RNA sequence: GUAGAAACUGCGAACGGCUCAUUAAAACAGUUAUAGUCUACUUGACAUUUAUAAGGAUAACUACGGAAAAGCUGUAGCUAAUACUUGCAUUAUCCUUUUGGAUAAGUAUUUGUUAGAAGGAAUUAUAACAAAGAAGUAACACGUAAAGUGUGUAUCAAUCGAGUUUCUGACCUAUCAGCUUUUGAUGUUAGGGUAUUGGCCUAACAUGGCUAUGACGGGUAACGGGGAAUUAGAGUUCGAUUCCGGAGAGGGAGCCUGAGAAAUAGCUACCACAUCUAAGGAAGGCAGCAGGCGCGUAAAUUACCCAAUUCUAAAGAAGAGAGGUAGUGACAAGAAAUA
């Protein structure tokens, strides 16, 4: 499938070491595209050798189709995905596991537990 | 009990800080600092909902840790911390100064500066005091207490203050060519050169302020920030000049693209 | 009708459960704090001098030196008495306590051996217990090993390897502060000394 | 070195959330002062009367237990700290006149005697003398320029606020006309207390103060405000409830701590409820979030998440029934099938 890739508000940001743009692709008369088509086109647009160093989201549909509108970021390594990303958005872009789903259920069990009443 | 609140309601933050109605209920509470929390804004916002380049209090905060953002050449970690009306901000491995200057509307904006123009800071001073040894220390509006100022400096005159040496170069008087900048007033925004003083008998004592478009307007004197000399800002203006373009003829500019 | 009998010396402690009640006749009606001689407890306990320090009642509620009474009784317990646990900093409680006279209804009693007698017992006045963890401070290890300020004590500390970190240390970081703090002082007087000379000149 | 259970220490827990009982010149709202005060954290200035570094006093822990138990508890032993306590230069001024001599050393706070950049008015700042006079000026911890930081401290100013306080404003009622004043009512003097002014209180003194311009009473199914409905304009009714200010945490009252509470998921005592019980004794306040009972025409789920906002801390990784999301939901509101 063909698209047309459109990349608004395109800003650096040294803070982040990331750059920041709206992101918007046209697939008229086709439904929604998959993110690694994106992704390529946007790769070899910014020359970009690698995939893992971008983020998508926000991606909206809109009403009958033709136009996806989204925010993407791009990382300058590894390193800095992981030093300035979160747990939930880093398990969404697939590189690390979620830590233990307990939940609430720690605090429920820290005021189970009381001070000294417990050797450990 | 009734002690000092330790929040605030996003309905209730100050107008200037343009805070989306929906975006939870809470808003960040400045720290206590060198200026006051309805006059000056924190760097949360500044660098969240002004210079965008952060979108959540938790990469705000990381932002924040490195030393990288400096006000008047001081590394600052209060995340709530308060930086008033004039001041000089850095970032240094973008190398880029703002100083925060009003708007004719009357908000707050950071405005691009040079090294050299951000080494040049002003502070309108409040009071001076006498202490121990007859020495006499001003204190300025942005809570910063210069001792050994020059004798001819009175209350209401600003000083030229240096940020390394923190030292004063050189008063400015309230005369009537002294070009001031109302900071609370109702007509905040629009600069001028003060057209008179009305000395009223222990109320609060108002100017008349002219403009370049000969406009005349009254504010209290408690609350101008003179600026400069009749000679030209010396302050870098932002881009409406500090010329209350009225609202009548703000369309007619509005609609030409 | 337990007594834990302690020897501060030897650092060891042990408990005798009793029942007949003709063997307490010697500590009744004696407050907490004072030297009974402790021989009826046991044949080979004669000679034995114990001094009466803790205790508790039937239901569990403790001793109080203060309170020179034979029964409970309920009293506002203050945060530096020694028999309140501190929860709230300033917190005061009312609780139940037993007062300091000893009566027939201790179920548990504790007593140290002052003066030791004739006999010895298995187990209490033969071996002993030491610190079980050395001194800390650089001072209180000097003055235990006698060695003045001759060397640094860190050679001389007691392995089970590794070693406890020795506070009031001599270390250089010390020095070089203390000497920071002088020359920042004197860049202080200095630079004020300036200030007021650069004043001086310009009041005319 | 990396860490690190427990514990000591530091901060917060006085925020937030809920509800509107009390409340009638009270609270609230606008408008003033505090030249009558206090003020955590933060910022900016900055300071006076063994030293190659001083002293004890204790947890967790070890060993014996009690009872049914509490967020219960004793003795023996010990160790630390930024928990507690002692304590180690020098600067300025006058003279022959860069330089040598001599002179003196209290910050706040209080008392007595004087002089006296600002404001609007000082007994102001401040300076001089004579008396006192606390609390400190680092015996503490990490490591950035191809000297630094944390924590702590005297005084001042602002910050975040708070307490008092000028003036203007409130529903009905005279089948409420005279109220207050020994038991302070109105003011003077003096003194106590407070952070400060003040009958706030005490002692003496004087008989004063308010009132048909409705005092004093009584009622409100009355928290006040911006705000809501209806509105051509006038108006009338409502406002517990998104935010501000006040109150409460079953009803009074009292208190420690703490900068900040007369706190209440802090304590103390009574009143009214009510839990375990070996019959001795302990422990309690859902008008916080869910949920149950009672009342009633009438009102949701004993769910998930700190991902969004924001708060706390020893401040990135931990918490927050705040808050968000979801469940019920013909409260309302908007678009829009049945061609």
């Amino acid at each position: 499938d063909q698209f047309t890739i459109r990349v608004k508000k395109y800003m650096s940001n040294p803070l982040l070491r990331r750059k920041q743009f709206a992101l918007e692709i046209l697939h008229p008369n086709k439904g929604s595209v998959a993110k690694k088509e994106v992704k390529e086109r946007l790769a070899k647009m910014y020359k970009l050798n690698n995939v893992n160093t971008i983020v998508l989201f926000g991606f909206k549909t809109l009403f009958g189709g033709g136009r996806t509108k989204g925010f993407g970021l791009i990382y300058k390594n590894v390193d800095a995905v992981k030093k300035f990303e979160k747990k939930y958005r880093l398990v969404r872009e697939g590189l690390i596991d979620k830590e233990t789903k307990a939940g609430r259920r720690a605090s429920k069990e820290l005021k189970n537990r009381r001070k000294k009443v417990r050797g450990t | 009990g009734k002690g000092i609140k330790k929040h605030l309601k996003r309905v209730n933050a100050p107008s200037h800080w343009m805070l989306n109605k929906m975006g939870g209920q809470y808003a960040p509470k400045t720290s206590s600092g060198p200026h006051k929390l309805l006059e000056s804004i924190p760097l949360v916002i500044l660098l969240r909902n002004r210079l965008k380049y952060a979108l959540t209090f938790d990469e705000v905060k990381m932002i924040l840790i490195q030393k990288i953002v400096k006000v008047d050449n001081k590394v600052r970690t209060d995340c709530t911390f308060p930086v008033g009306l004039m001041d000089v901000i850095h970032i240094t491995k973008s190398n880029e100064y703002f100083r925060l200057l009003y708007d004719i509307k009357g908000r707050f904006v950071p405005h691009r500066i040079t090294n050299e123009e951000s080494k040049y800071k002003l502070c309108k001073v409040k009071k001076i005091l006498l202490r121990k040894g007859r020495l006499s220390i001003a204190v300025t509006h942005d809570g910063r207490s210069i001792p050994y100022i020059h004798p001819d400096v009175k209350v209401n005159d600003t000083v030229r203050l240096d940020l390394e040496t923190g030292k004063v170069l050189e008063h400015l008087k309230f005369q009537v060519g002294s070009l001031v900048m109302v900071t609370a007033g109702h007509s905040v925004g629009r600069v001028g050169v003060i057209s008179s003083i009305d000395k009223n008998m222990g109320t609060y004592d108002i100017i008349h302020v002219k403009d370049s478009r000969n406009k005349v307007f009254a504010t209290r004197l408690s609350n101008v920030f003179v600026i400069g000399d009749n000679t030209k800002p010396y302050i870098s203006l932002p881009r409406e000049k500090g010329i209350k373009l009225d609202i009548i003829e703000e369309r007619r500019n509005r609609l030409k693209a | 009708m337990k007594l834990n009998i302690s020897n501060p010396l030897n650092n060891v402690q042990k408990s005798i459960e009793i029942d007949d009640e003709k063997k307490l006749l010697p500590f009744m009606e004696k407050r907490i704090g004072n030297a009974v001689p402790g021989d009826s407890i046991g044949e080979e306990f004669t000679g034995y001098v114990f001094r009466i320090t803790g205790g508790n009642d039937k239901q569990g509620f403790p001793m109080i030196q203060g309170v020179l009474t034979n029964n409970r009784v309920r009293l506002l317990f203050k945060k530096g008495m020694k028999c309140y646990r501190p929860r709230k900093k300033g917190e005061r409680k009312r609780k139940s306590v037993r007062g300091c006279i000893v009566g027939q209804d201790l179920s548990a009693l504790n007593l140290t051996l002052v003066k030791k007698g004739v006999n010895e017992i298995p187990g209490l006045t033969d071996k002993a217990v030491g610190k079980k963890l050395g001194p800390k401070r650089a001072s209180k290890i000097r003055k235990l090993f006698n060695l003045d300020k001759s060397d640094d004590v860190r050679k001389y500390v007691i392995g089970r390897f590794i070693k406890p970190k020795i506070q009031r240390l001599v270390t250089e970081k010390r020095l070089l502060r203390k000497r920071n703090l002088l020359q920042a002082k004197e860049k202080r007087r200095l630079e004020k000394k300036q200030q007021l000379k650069e004043y001086k000149q310009l009041l005319n």
